[PDB]
């Protein structure tokens, strides 16, 4: 019940030989698994968890500049010197002003002038970097008991999370009742932590990529620096003005926090307070179902009446769920649900909590199915009492198709390659589908770094255009499949 | 914004009780976060049911909860003289507030 | 200045909602017909220009729509 | 961001020297360049591009020097 | 001399007293006391609701957040009649003194 | 959730690249801009002639 | 759809389309409406007065 | 106005009279015809403008019914 009520579900179905099945897992998604005699299981990424991080680089957000000190120097005497240009604290510009008699010179020219002022950071932006070996993703694994954990503590069930890290990418979930589940993740292939920089400014932290977060034109510390006083690009941050030639002034530039904010757009925001707590990205992990049996197989039906305390609704994936009371005969019973006609000729319907069971009389427990689309019924029970739920699924069969291609790509857009995994049994198809993303996804990704969304559709609508306007067959249909997979996927970018 | 109960209930022992909690589309008839609260005298309160009409595990299967619109409802079955106690309903409100109702003092004789 | 260069491009991207990615989407092509709306005299001096350079009709709109987009952000 | 509205155009320049003249000269200039070595791949792409649509090269090379000036614009 | 402000921008803020209000899939929009207020800056939005957060519906149930927005620094802009506008001139004529 | 999105004196400064700065301090005193005027010359008259 | 002691069972879209102020359907204080604007008029006849 | 958006054609009509059917039936045509007479000199500009837009007395007449039809519903 866990993965019910969130509207990025997804449903994988079947493992191959070998009880195995290769899974995905995202932190704002869900994912429900059904096989043919194992239960049904969800699995949710809820924390990716960044520990002992290493700063590399503190930029400056806002600074000040105290100790003023001009130089000046009559023309052909070359330019000036002050003693605190050697300092690395102080920030200096060389200009030139008219000088002569007047200025007490006695040339008339221009003679150079130095003005130096001492660089003191206010406010930095740490740029704290991680080991991929860090890194520990948690996970939930709920089954479909149709059970609530119950209020009373004493006892505490239907709740076993899994931490994954890179060290320990195998363990397995002791799902009491149903035996035990085996993940063999992939930590190390979800995000390449090699690459990114937990910035954090002012209690805000995002993840960025790391050249970006290098080419950062704010002056920078080099992150074991323990007392400021060699900041690096001085002059990002302040202005040497000289109006006319009469005199030489440099003057700070402003807290740059809202210019960073500018500039962090379209980078995910993470949590580094209370630990650096990442929200965000996926997992790649094998599901093994072997040692996954379904519970209470060796009970019977219930032969007895059940009363809907929870009225059925339909969630926002297609499915119903309902919540039956059982009021009967032999406690632990299999629950008879059947989506059928009206006649109840045919079997219309495939239920979700596969395997409904009754454990304690006085127990409400709440089944989930899918029903048809149009009209179905729902069975509950035996002939004496036997309860008949009336539904109509609004949707059609091929706006379910529909639906779930436009997933599957959109999936595609987001784990690019690695969506060919999120459901996959092996196979040479998968194999050769994903081998062919990998290689199309590399040359696509080195010709579209760093393009806006916008950039993206104008070069999608031109390489739509070529193609169309192209004599060669074989040239025009790929151009037409690159322009309009380019519109898609700029129309669909930013995130 | 209080929930409304009635001041007070008696019911003879072996009988069934019902009780009421009427609130506004916000509280208690926008939302299932219905709960009903026990407190015997001199002792905190004790969740009877959640969920409207979920009860906790210890919970016995004799009090049911039912809902209708604004004004959600509690019955008790089996009358005890241990039920006698004060009874007060809550719903988390559309503005993320707890509203609690006025209490009903049930006696069985 | 760090506004300049707004992480955008980056890959790194995840269905979890981005910083800013309500307005950033559109805020670029706001400002565009806002800076279109304000100096009139540049987009026909535009228009002018990439009919005079372009050959057919699809490198004329190419390139006024180029020449617009970057006149105000060249700034 | 205010920052992508800058008051260089509005035509009040005197001889005086204005807020930041000398940095702000290159700066865009120095973001293309940045952005152009930082991200070779769309630079080819965009050569191509331009040298298809542009009939002389008078066309395709303007047209390449304002898809390369306008891509890191937006982004 | 004397100019008249035109408009002061806000270019530092701060935001307190946050709310929010919530209602199930399909009774319409969540009604904050605060949106009456132009103090507060409000936006309406979607959530996923289902019978895990309380409601019987399994949509997405709209949701509005009001915080109270308070300018810390401003960016006052003045303007300046031409009839005030002392121009100051210094005419020294070439007459060899020494200094 | 709804954030504040900073300070922008940094992003203003940047902004207002192009602009000649002024004294608003105490006057609102400028130096910048020109002036025509046109000079009469019949009331001058050399010194030491 | 009710309205002064007699009722209607209309299109729900046609119902929220309606060019009227309205309040949301959970709204206490009863003062925050809408489009207001819909049940006024501003009167500016000669650039006198509003 | 509210009055400007009737809840016709909704497709939620049953057997049972609807509001106003009888009476709004062919209020319609009575204010059609209405302003026609009121207004004989744009439907003789409708009719010949319809005649100019020709080549079919099909098109001619359609077009002038529209013309017609749309004159007082602008309004
Ligand atoms: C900078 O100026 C302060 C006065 O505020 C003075 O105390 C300090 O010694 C100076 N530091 C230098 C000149 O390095
Ligand atoms: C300028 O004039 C002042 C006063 O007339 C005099 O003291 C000074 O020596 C002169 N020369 C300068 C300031 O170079
Ligand atoms: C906002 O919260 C503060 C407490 O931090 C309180 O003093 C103030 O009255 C509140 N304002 C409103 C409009 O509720």
């Amino acid at each position: 019940m866990r993965c019910i009520g969130i509207s990025n579900r997804d449903f994988v179905e079947g493992v191959s030989g070998g009880s195995w099945v290769d899974i995905v897992l995202e932190h704002g998604s869900c994912v429900t698994t059904m096989a043919k005699n194992k239960p049904t299981l969800d699995f949710e990424l809820i924390k990716t968890e960044a520990k002992h991080p290493a700063t590399l680089r503190k930029y400056c957000i806002e600074a000040k500049l105290t100790n003023t000190t001009t130089a000046s120097r009559c023309p052909t005497q070359g330019e000036p010197s002050l003693n605190e240009e050697q300092d690395k604290r102080f920030v200096c510009k060389h200009s030139m002003v008219d000088r002569g008699w007047g200025n007490g010179c006695g040339l008339f020219g221009k003679g150079g002038i130095v003005t130096c002022a001492m660089f003191t950071c206010k406010k930095n932006m740490e740029g704290k970097i991680v080991q991929p070996e860090n890194l520990e993703y948690t996970i939930v694994i709920t089954p479909h008991s149709g059970e609530e954990n119950a209020v009373g503590n004493d006892t505490g069930k239907h709740g076993k999370e899994i931490k994954v890290t890179p060290q320990s990418s195998i363990t397995e979930a002791e799902l009491t009742g149903y035996g035990t589940v085996t993940m063999e993740c992939s930590p190390r292939t979800g995000l390449d932590f090699n690459e990114m920089v937990l910035l954090q400014m002012e209690n805000k932290a995002w993840l960025v990529h790391r050249q970006w977060f290098l080419d950062l034109p704010l002056p920078w510390l080099p992150g074991a620096d323990t007392q400021g006083s060699n900041w690096i690009q001085k002059e990002t941050l302040v202005t040497f003005k000289n109006p006319h030639a009469k005199k030489q002034d440099v003057v700070v530039l402003g807290s740059q926090e809202g210019a960073m904010h500018t500039a962090l757009t379209g980078a995910t925001e993470i949590q580094m307070s209370s630990g650096n707590l990442l929200f965000t990205g996926h997992l790649k992990c094998r599901l093994r179902m072997d040692k996954l049996q379904l519970k209470g197989m060796s009970y019977s039906m219930c032969t007895g009446k059940f009363k809907v305390v929870k009225e059925i609704a339909e969630t926002q994936h297609g499915t119903i769920v309902i919540r039956v009371q059982y009021e009967g005969d032999g406690s632990p019973c299999k629950i008879p649900f059947e989506i059928m006609d009206l006649e109840k000729r045919h079997v219309l319907g495939r239920l979700i909590t596969v395997n409904p069971i009754v454990t304690e009389k006085d127990s409400p427990v709440n089944i989930e199915a899918e029903p048809p689309f149009g009209d179905s019924y729902i069975i509950i029970g035996v002939e004496p009492g036997q309860l008949k739920l009336s539904w109509f699924k609004k949707g059609s069969s091929i706006g379910q198709m529909f639906e779930t291609t436009m997933r599957g790509a959109k999936r595609m857009a987001i784990l690019g390659d690695t969506a060919w995994d999120f459901g996959s049994l092996g196979g040479v198809f998968t194999s050769i589908g994903k081998a062919l993303h990998q290689v199309f996804g590399a040359i696509y990704g080195a010709a579209f770094s760093g393009v806006s969304w916008t950039m993206k559709i104008l070069i999608g609508v031109v390489i739509t255009w070529i193609g169309m306007n192209s004599r060669s067959t074989s040239l025009s249909v790929s151009l037409v499949l690159v322009g309009v997979v380019t519109l898609y996927l700029g129309v669909m970018v930013q995130a | 914004s209080a929930l409304t109960q009635p001041a007070s209930v008696s019911g003879s022992p072996g009988q069934s009780i019902t009780i009421s909690c009427t609130g506004t589309s916000s509280d208690v008839g926008g939302f299932n976060y219905v709960s009903w609260f026990q407190q015997h005298p001199g002792k905190a309160p004790k969740l009877m049911l959640y969920d409207v009409t979920s009860r906790p595990s210890g919970v016995s299967s004799r009090f049911s909860g039912s809902k209708s619109g604004n004004t959600a409802s509690l019955t008790i079955s089996g009358l005890q003289a241990e039920d006698e106690a004060d009874y007060y309903c809550s719903s988390h409100t559309s503005r993320g507030t707890w509203v609690f109702g006025g209490g009903t003092k049930l006696t069985v004789l | 200045s760090v506004a300049l260069v707004p992480h955008v491009g980056m890959g790194l991207e995840t269905r979890t909602e981005t910083w800013m990615s309500s307005e950033g989407a559109w805020k670029h092509a706001q400002r565009i017909e806002t800076w279109v709306l304000r100096h009139p005299g540049f987009t026909i001096m535009a228009a002018i220009l990439a009919y005079t350079i372009g050959t057919t009709y699809f490198q004329r709109v190419l390139i006024f729509i180029l020449l617009t987009a970057v006149a105000p952000s060249m700034t």
